[PDB]
């Protein structure tokens, strides 16, 4: 997948 | 000049080449030294987790930018950028970010690149600061990341 993207989903879930 | 810009790179860099050097920076921070010694003490434990968590998907992210020179690094600027491009920016992201940044310097070490490591930290900083300021600046800055991770007392 785009890394962008990916790092985002994963940001995201850092982020709770 | 940019403080902001000075204190995210102090932080990142270090939490960079820590990771990639394995050697925690004993130097004093310089200002905002107590936030950023928090922000790198935070950045240590979200980050380590970050990586440790999501060490495969950083792997294949890693596979597939394939950063192995100085201009790789912008490859990772653009991927930042790609980050952000929804509009949503949350200190997740941010450190996400930044564990990526660890992962990515971690590697550049295992081949000669550590002289990307301070690029990479660079870019890191300059996406954050250049592009998500007024956001780090609603957040308090690196306090709002020591806060934000900050694990409560009962």
């Amino acid at each position: 997948g785009q890394v962008g993207r990916q790092l985002a989903i994963i940001g995201d879930d850092i982020n709770r | 000049e940019d403080e902001l810009y000075r204190q995210s790179l102090e932080i990142i860099s270090r939490y960079l080449r820590e990771q990639a050097t394995g050697a925690k920076d004993t130097k004093p921070m310089g200002r905002s030294g107590a936030t950023s010694r928090k922000a790198l003490e935070t950045l240590r434990r979200v980050g380590d987790g970050v990586q440790r968590n999501h060490e495969t998907a950083f792997q294949g992210m890693l596979r597939k930018l394939d950063i192995k020179n100085e201009d790789d690094v912008k490859s990772l600027s653009r991927v930042m950028i790609h980050v952000f491009s929804d509009g949503v920016t949350n200190w997740g992201r941010i450190v996400t970010l930044i564990s990526f940044g660890a992962f990515v310097a971690k590697h550049l070490k295992t081949i000669n690149q550590e002289s990307c490591i301070e690029p990479l930290a660079e870019s890191i900083t300059d996406v954050l600061v250049r592009t998500k300021r007024d956001w780090l600046v609603k957040q308090r800055g690196w306090d709002g990341f020591v806060e934000f991770f900050h694990v409560e007392d009962l």
